[PDB]
């Protein structure tokens, strides 16, 4: 259900974190750890938003109507 | 309302928010824990039924 | 429980017949001042005989059911203490899978 | 399977400790009070007391069992054969009360064993056992059953359930379409199959129980459970 | 936070912190009472109604 | 109710449900202070209680414009109940059953019933034709018309007005139609207004 | 006692019929009517009796009658308690046993215990707890809203005139 | 003694993923279609 | 400036349940009333006392 933008806690906008993430460890092959901090995310606050994340939004685009 | 201390009258202030704030010490005689926990309030009608509450 | 599940029901009839083919002694011709030891045998709480050598029996039940021929469902258990057989077809019963 | 003619047979050891003479009777169905016994096991046709002891006692040793039972010799000695021990039982619901004894042992009496003839044998077999099992537990050499063990507990699911309401309800049905042969044969009217068979019944019928959750005929909703049948929590995915 | 109550941090339930969708679904039926009346779904005019 | 106060033909008088007044509108004067909610009042005569516990539950719902005005309570076994005083009292329920020829009248009703349930028709349809029959039966305009072929009319009368649809021919080999009277039957009680 | 309590009178004749509002009705939709169980049961002990009277009217037959009385009997006791031992109960179609008047008046919800010795109130409310530490003890927070809700009735006075004016 | 079809009977109600059921043989890709959840 | 005493802190999965004030605020001061024992309705949604 969409990536949010920004952690909720900080404030660091996060939303514009996800395809790079994705392709961090499906391209790239990086394991977690690895993939978040390449993409900035120091506190674990932020990484605790990507790492969570369950995007159900791909499993609703699924139905037509 | 178990006893006589489980209905006791208060000073009003109203607040903003959806709850009935009260102070901590009073949370002992009433057996309330902040946990989701409702309570009733009654309003007297009467100038004469004001005073049974401020007064006893 | 995550791992349980109940019982759906067997036909008892095909379970009695392995019992008489088996040495199962029928209790309608049963005479206790001679084999006063024989361990009766239960099917779903109706006692159809009596068995001299329960433990060959068990046995060949539990290796029967281990290998699908009798269904898995089926319960099967031997008191040695009570010199007792009784088995379940039974549905409504839980179990879960060792 | 089949209709569960859930029938109870209660064989009572009477006297507290210390006490004299302790009988044991059985709680017979449609039969006002219990009866001793060998009044059952003479109704059995194990007429002896050798024999009847035979079928409740395996060891000849076991003189401490034997003695036990002494006291139940004693109280069915009146009766000494089939006939008066059948005609006894029958009093309890000549002739009339013979073939009632008759039937209520065959038809009613530990029915899970044969609802039928010859198995009198295998019936009074049990029945002894059932004695030897109470007498062990009056001996303390046996303890008594766990009202609670899970193994002798079962759930009813939703076959089961269902099939309790539907024998009900095809019985239903079964006899309202008896009822329409009578009426066109009186009249010679022509058998209408969709005059005979309401469909309503079965469909209605099912519908109710799953709706409301009371697990019988609205009729009937009353004194028939409701718990069965919950709508479906839809809160979180675990739930 | 005394008592079992909890501190929340406003600024996260601004981020979007717990916050959630709520559906609730209201049902109406146009019923037939017998052979003249029926219910019927229209803007009711004040005067007639 | 109309306000005293003011009084303007058309009363534009608004019901304060939440706060429990019918109020003028216009003038602000509350009219009445005591009001009842329906909804939860019709509850207690119509209700998921089956078993009887329900101490809201006080009534019973009734059909007039079917039924009439026809109260009766079942004599049935209870908790405590010795079988021999339920068979007594229903036995002497059958000798005081010395109802009107229009009394066992609704012995027709119970064949609509028999019919539509073999029909596979709806509650709505049988309750439509219950109606129909209802009044045409004892009419004059019909008189001595084939009354097996009455009753089948209100049915595709009842089914008419339902929406439910269902053909001459099906209603026909339903019962038994003489097309012709099932025809001249099923229009003078159209007629019938 | 000679006056208010005879034991003639502890066997019924002359039966008061309660006034609606003991059992109320509500016209529905013209083809929905709701009658209260005391009603259906007054209308079975009437149907009994005008049966009997006519029994007892015309040609008595004895074991005729004495059937008859028995079920006015019963309908007439039903309808004052419906859950007598070892007597069948009367039923409300749905299978529902009648609410008698003893069945109205008996547990907590009867016509004492929650009615009388208890009761919902107006002028009163409900809503969760919060702790407040900045609050005093013998003080009560109370939300907006219920404050907008909840009333005082004030009498004009001239102390309050200007105020209450003000308030208006 | 001597001597001189398939009738509808009632509507019982499926259980969903049932043998009876339309959903038990039924894809991932085929339930999303039936706006079901899979 | 600095607290005195150190706090246990890190993440925790939290629960947003069900029961929210606003679902539950109820207030009253008369209203609808029964029609058998003249008293108010039972229910926040009928607006009873
Ligand atoms: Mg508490
Ligand atoms: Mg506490
Ligand atoms: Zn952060
Ligand atoms: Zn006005």
């Amino acid at each position: 259900m969409i990536v949010p933008v920004r952690c909720f806690s900080c404030g660091k906008v996060v939303g514009d974190k996800w395809e790079s993430y994705l392709n961090l460890l499906q391209e790239d092959e990086l394991d977690e750890g690895t993939a978040l901090s390449r993409l900035g995310l120091k506190r674990y606050c932020c990484r605790r938003m990507i790492l969570t994340h369950v995007d159900l939004i791909e499993k609703f685009l699924r139905y037509n109507p | 309302s178990l006893h006589k201390m489980s209905m006791m009258a208060h000073r009003v202030k109203v607040i903003p928010y959806s709850t009935f704030r009260l102070n901590l010490s009073v949370t002992s005689p009433y057996n309330a824990d902040f946990d989701g926990d409702e309570m009733n309030l009654h309003v007297p009608q009467s100038e004469e039924t004001r005073a049974e509450l401020s007064q006893l | 429980s995550l791992m349980s599940c109940i019982s759906v029901g067997t036909d008892p009839m095909p379970i009695i017949t392995f019992l008489s083919e088996w040495g199962m002694e029928p209790l309608e011709d049963y005479v206790p001042h001679q084999s006063p030891d024989a361990t009766r045998v239960f099917v779903n709480g109706v006692w159809h005989g009596v068995h001299r050598n329960p433990a060959r029996l068990m046995e060949t039940l539990r290796t029967l059911r281990r290998k699908g021929d009798i269904n898995p469902e089926v319960s099967m258990i031997r008191d040695i203490r009570e010199k007792e057989l009784k088995i379940f077809t039974d549905a409504g019963r839980v179990y879960r899978p060792l | 399977k089949g209709s569960r003619f859930i029938s109870t047979l209660q064989v009572k050891l009477y006297g507290r400790e210390g006490s004299s003479a302790r009988t044991i009777k059985a709680t017979l169905p449609y039969i006002k009070q219990d009866i001793p016994i060998v009044i059952i096991f003479r109704a059995l046709g194990i007429i002896p007391d050798g024999e009847i002891l035979e079928h409740i006692c395996y060891d000849v040793n076991d003189w401490q069992m034997l003695e036990m039972l002494k006291p139940c010799v004693e109280d069915g000695f009146v009766i000494q054969d089939r006939e008066t021990a059948l005609d006894f039982i029958g009093r309890r619901g000549k002739e009339k009360r013979i073939q009632y004894a008759k039937d209520i042992l065959q038809k009613e009496f530990l029915p899970h064993i044969t609802q039928l003839e010859g198995f009198e044998s295998r019936k009074a077999f049990f029945l002894g056992y059932m004695i030897n099992r109470l007498l062990l537990c009056a001996l303390d050499r046996k303890d008594q059953d766990d009202r609670d063990h899970f193994g002798k507990k079962r759930l009813d699911l939703a076959g089961p359930l269902l099939a309790q309401l539907f024998k009900t309800l095809f019985k239903k049905l079964t006899k309202d379409i008896f009822r329409y042969m009578q009426r066109t044969v009186e009249e010679a009217h022509d058998f209408n199959m969709k005059l005979a068979i309401n469909a309503k019944t079965i469909t209605s019928g099912l519908k109710y129980a799953l709706a409301t959750g009371n697990w019988g005929e609205q009729k009937k909703a009353m004194s028939s459970r409701a718990g069965v049948s919950q709508v479906l929590n839809r809160y979180t995915y675990s739930s | 936070n005394q008592e079992d109550s909890m501190i929340m941090n406003q600024s996260s339930i601004d981020r979007g912190l717990f916050r959630s969708l709520f559906f609730r679904s209201y049902m109406d039926q146009e019923k037939k009472y017998g052979m003249s009346i029926t219910e019927t779904f229209e803007k009711p005019q004040r005067t007639n109604t | 109710l109309t306000c005293p106060e003011c009084k303007v033909y058309p009363p534009k008088i608004v019901e304060r449900f939440s706060e429990g007044d019918v109020v003028c509108a216009l003038c602000g004067l509350v009219l009445s202070d005591k009001l009842v909610d329906t909804r939860s009042e019709w509850r207690t005569f119509s209700n998921d209680d089956h078993n009887g516990d329900d101490p809201s539950r006080v009534g019973e719902a009734s059909n007039p414009l079917l039924d009439g005005n026809n109260l009766s309570t079942r004599i049935g076994k209870g908790e405590t109940t010795d079988m021999r005083f339920t068979k007594e009292l229903n036995k002497a329920q059958g000798k005081n059953v010395m109802d009107k020829k229009d009394n066992e009248v609704q012995a027709a009703f119970a064949k609509i019933t028999m019919l539509c349930d073999a029909a596979e028709l709806p509650k709505i349809v049988k309750d439509c034709a219950k109606e129909a029959y209802k009044l045409c039966h004892d009419e004059k305009t019909l008189k001595g018309k084939s009354m097996e072929s009455i009753m089948a009319a209100s049915i595709l009368i009842g089914c008419r007005r339902a929406e439910v649809a269902r053909t001459f021919k099906e209603i026909q080999s339903l019962i038994h139609v003489k097309t012709k009277e099932f025809g001249k039957t099923l229009n003078i009680m159209k007629n019938i207004l | 006692n000679e006056v208010f309590s005879r034991p003639e009178w502890m066997i019924l004749t002359c039966l008061p019929v309660p006034p609606p509002p003991v059992r109320p009705s509500i016209s529905f939709n013209e083809s929905q009517r709701g009658e209260d169980d005391l009603t259906f049961k007054l209308a079975d002990i009437l149907k009994a009796n005008i049966s009997l009277e006519t029994l007892e009217h015309n040609g008595a037959p004895h074991h005729a009658i004495e059937e008859a009385e028995s079920l006015l009997q019963f309908h007439v006791a039903t309808y004052m308690d419906n859950d007598i031992a070892g007597q069948p109960q009367a039923l409300q179609k749905s299978g529902r046993p009648v609410k008698s008047i003893r069945a109205r008046l008996k547990g907590k919800e009867g016509r004492i215990r929650g009615n009388l010795m208890g009761k919902r109130v107006d002028f009163s409310a409900r809503t969760v707890i919060s702790g407040d530490p900045n609050l005093e003890l013998d003080q009560v927070g109370v939300p907006k809203s219920i404050a907008k809700t909840l009333t005082y009735p004030e009498v004009v006075t001239p102390y309050n005139i200007d105020r209450l004016t003000q308030l208006v | 003694k001597y001597e001189l079809g398939k009738v509808f009977i009632g509507r019982l109600p499926i259980m969903l993923r049932s043998k009876n059921c339309y959903l038990s043989e039924a894809t991932e890709s085929d339930l999303y279609k039936l706006k079901e959840c899979p | 400036k600095k607290l005195m005493a150190q706090i246990f802190f890190g993440p925790t999965y939290y629960q947003r349940l069900r029961h929210m004030v606003d679902d539950k605020i109820h207030a009253r001061a008369r209203g609808p009333m029964q029609v058998l024992t003249r008293q108010p309705v039972e229910g926040r949604s009928r607006d009873g006392g």
